[PDB]
RNA sequence: CGUGUAGGCGGCCUGGGGCGUCCCAUGUGAAAGACCACGGCUCAACCGUGGGGGAGCGUGGGAUACGCUCAGGCUAGACG
RNA sequence: CCUGGUCCACCCGUGACGCUGAGGCGCGAAAGCGUGGGGAGCAAACCGGAUUAGAUACCCGGGUAGUCCACGCCCUAAACGAUGCGCGCUAGGUCUCUGGGUCUCCUGGGGGCCGAAGCUAACGCGUUAAGCGCGCCGCCUGGGGAGUACGGCCGCAAGGC
């Protein structure tokens, strides 16, 4: 068990003679607040069920966010298709400035002091997906020179 | 012992249908065929066994798979002859990654297994007899070897990795060590422990599977003679 | 006809690693060497050596990747994740010592020519100079 | 769609100049405003004092990797 | 007969003499225009015969410019790979054109198909990149208004930029 906050939920739909069937979507984040988080997307015939599946995959796929002072190691940019995200580390006592998507994800990941910018396609879903791969690719002075051994 | 055995009739395979990644593991192209460098096979058979053994002597189970006729039966033996689950028929999908479910069809095999020897058959109309029989038939058909350990194999050994790539993927996504015997028709990189050499002529498949299962039981006790292989072997 | 050989080299490398190749021979040059040296002296490579391909002098430059990996796409990480030329043949970029970039928050390097040898970010900033920002590596 | 004028861009090594480029010193960059501190009006707004900065540009000196220029050589581009 | 580009081979000659390219200049399908030839077939227009509610169409029988040639204009296009040019680098599988070799093989240029990695919004691209980079040119900045108006330049005009 971790935190588990719910990003957004939508009602989609398809066609079929007679009318339109349906489906709901659940994009969800999860994190103790120690440097561990997981994003999960859940589709299901009903609101609650979907929100459930959310957390399930959420916990399934999670990442080691190497914090530091409560901020972040280095500044990075990542593009996920059409949606691009900028993560830039702030000094203690700043705030977590971001949209609902990147902020939510960033809170449970721990961070308290981070500068963020949401460029490109601002597709909620895709921003999330983007935010993760960002963290995923975070390095510390350690694992840095850990590769420049030889 | 090995050099002569393998080189005897257990090296060199697929030709000009290769996969450039697997070149470090090749000597040349005699008469068209890609003949693999066996010398490197050893240094690779080594480490591989170095891993088999370090698992054999710690009692962790291995899922063997071979779904190709030229290498089917010879995996039904070496597996029974080392008490290791295996997959000889159609390697169904999500067996591993969707384990909590396929196991529901094993729990369905023993559902019939125990209603097999029972007084309930006195009844059950002929519509449920031909049925519940058949259902058991195929149930048994594909799950002859996939029952043993109701737990994810700490590894998986396999003939042609590209032939059963599906499986390789499942394991790969589940962080399971993957051992297998790949020819040129197979890409190294996505194999943890690699057995470079023939993958079609029943020769190299029995010679590598044997000493594979021969190194299995050499960390449990029971050093025996080889298992059934020759009956129509060419 | 190669407009800017350096930006070529860098790319030669960038393309090499992408599939994890042993070494790659970029045509030789004292300035390229100078640059290469700082990739080794700072450890983005095993290093480089002079060679020949018919009286024609390239430079064998041996890459350097990370540890193999668990899960799918077991391909290793890389020592050289991102290399891209700053000052370009069509937009020369210069900097006073105070302007000098701070690559990737201390984690990366910014090679750059100068009046007293090809330094790097820390190397110049400490040496107390500036010069043509050559590229950024990390 | 070509051809090509101006222009933009320029392969390998050696040397001279030091034009861009880089550093140091010095003059300049008024005051007011701004920003950091300290006090005056009961606080504040306003307001006084001090400090710290500012690219630019002139001058003197220094450096010579990359760009430029003059000089020498080469053959992987290009031509024959 | 006259003449362009182009590939290969030999490593011989020159010694960076390069790439690109605003404007300029040249070429530029078809239709169209001018003068003069030519005219079988075809065929805008045009005339009938059918169909049809009507049928200024589709189908049928006729048929003139034109389609052809000479010289001169016109300068458009789904002028399409809807993909500017040059150079370096980044798996291979297959068949095909055309060169060269101590020719079951190898290498060089070119035309295709599937595809690593990588790109891509997706479709797809993929050593003939839409990958990874540098140079230089051209171009886009919501739809309609409108490629219209005005001015300008060009053109016999139609019209073009
Ligand atoms: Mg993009
Ligand atoms: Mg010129
Ligand atoms: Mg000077
Ligand atoms: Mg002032
Ligand atoms: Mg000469
Ligand atoms: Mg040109
Ligand atoms: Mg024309
Ligand atoms: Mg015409
Ligand atoms: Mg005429
Ligand atoms: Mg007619
Ligand atoms: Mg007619
Ligand atoms: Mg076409
Ligand atoms: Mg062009
Ligand atoms: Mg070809
Ligand atoms: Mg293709
Ligand atoms: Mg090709
Ligand atoms: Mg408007
Ligand atoms: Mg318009
Ligand atoms: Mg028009
Ligand atoms: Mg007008």
């Amino acid at each position: 068990d971790f935190e588990e906050k719910m990003i957004l939920i939508r009602r989609t739909a398809r066609m079929q003679a007679g009318g339109r069937r349906f489906r709901f979507g659940a994009l969800v984040v999860v994190g103790d607040r120690q440097g561990r988080v997981g994003l999960g997307f859940g589709k299901a015939p009903e609101v609650p069920l979907a929100v459930q599946k959310a957390g399930y995959y959420a916990r399934r796929n999670m990442v080691e966010v190497p914090l530091q002072n409560g901020t972040i190691p280095h500044e990075i940019e990542v593009e996920f298709g059409a949606s691009k995200i900028v993560l830039k580390p702030a000094a203690p006592g700043t705030g977590v400035i971001a949209g609902a998507v990147p902020r939510a994800i960033l809170e449970l990941a721990g961070v308290t002091d981070i500068l963020t910018k949401e460029l490109g396609s601002r597709n909620p879903i895709n921003i999330a997906y983007a935010t993760m791969e960002a963290l995923r690719q975070l390095r510390t002075k350690a694992d840095v020179e850990r590769l420049r051994k030889g | 012992v090995k050099e002569l055995l393998e080189a005897g009739v257990h090296f060199g395979h697929e030709r000009k249908r290769w996969n450039p990644k697997f070149a470090r593991y090749i000597y040349a192209e005699r008469n068209g065929i890609h003949i693999i460098d066996l010398q490197k096979t050893m240094e690779e058979l080594e480490r591989t066994f170095r891993f088999i053994e370090d698992l054999a002597m710690r009692g962790g189970t291995i899922l063997f798979v071979g779904t190709k006729k030229q290498a089917q039966d010879i995996v039904r033996m070496e597996a029974e002859r080392a008490g290791m689950p295996y997959v000889n028929q159609r390697w169904l999908g999500g067996m591993l990654t969707n384990f909590k479910t396929i196991s529901q069809r094993v729990h369905r095999l023993e559902e019939l297994e125990a209603l097999f020897a029972s007084p309930e058959i006195e009844e059950r109309p002929k519509k449920e007899q031909v049925r519940l029989k058949h259902e058991l038939e195929r149930l048994q058909k594909y799950l002859s070897g996939f029952r043993l350990l109701k737990r994810l194999p700490d590894a998986i050994f396999v003939v042609d990795p590209t032939k059963e790539a599906i499986a390789v993927r499942e394991a790969r996504k589940l962080f399971i060590p993957v051992i297998a015997l790949a020819d040129t028709d197979s890409d190294p990189d996505l194999v943890d422990y690699i057995i470079p050499g023939n993958d079609d002529a029943i020769r190299s498949i029995q010679l590598i599977l044997s000493r594979a299962v021969d190194l299995i039981i050499q960390a449990r006790g029971g050093v025996v003679e080889p298992s059934p292989s020759y009956a129509l072997v060419q | 006809m190669l407009t800017d050989p350096i930006a070529d080299m860098l790319t030669r490398i960038r393309n090499a690693t992408r599939v994890y190749k042993e070494s790659t021979d970029v045509p030789a040059s004292r300035f390229k060497e100078e640059i290469l040296r700082i990739l080794a002296r700072e450890g983005f490579i095993k290093g480089y050596e002079r060679v020949d391909v018919d009286g024609k002098p390239y430079l064998r430059v041996y890459l350097k990747y990370g540890p193999r990996r668990q899960g799918p796409d077991p391909r290793p990480e890389q020592v050289i994740h991102h290399i891209r030329r700053i000052s370009k043949p069509g937009r020369r970029v210069y900097v006073g010592v105070k302007e000098i970039p701070r690559v990737r928050r201390g984690l990366g390097i910014a090679i750059l020519s100068t009046s007293k040898g090809v330094l790097t970010d820390r190397e110049a900033r400490k040496l107390g100079v500036g010069g043509e920002l050559i590229c950024e590596v990390w």
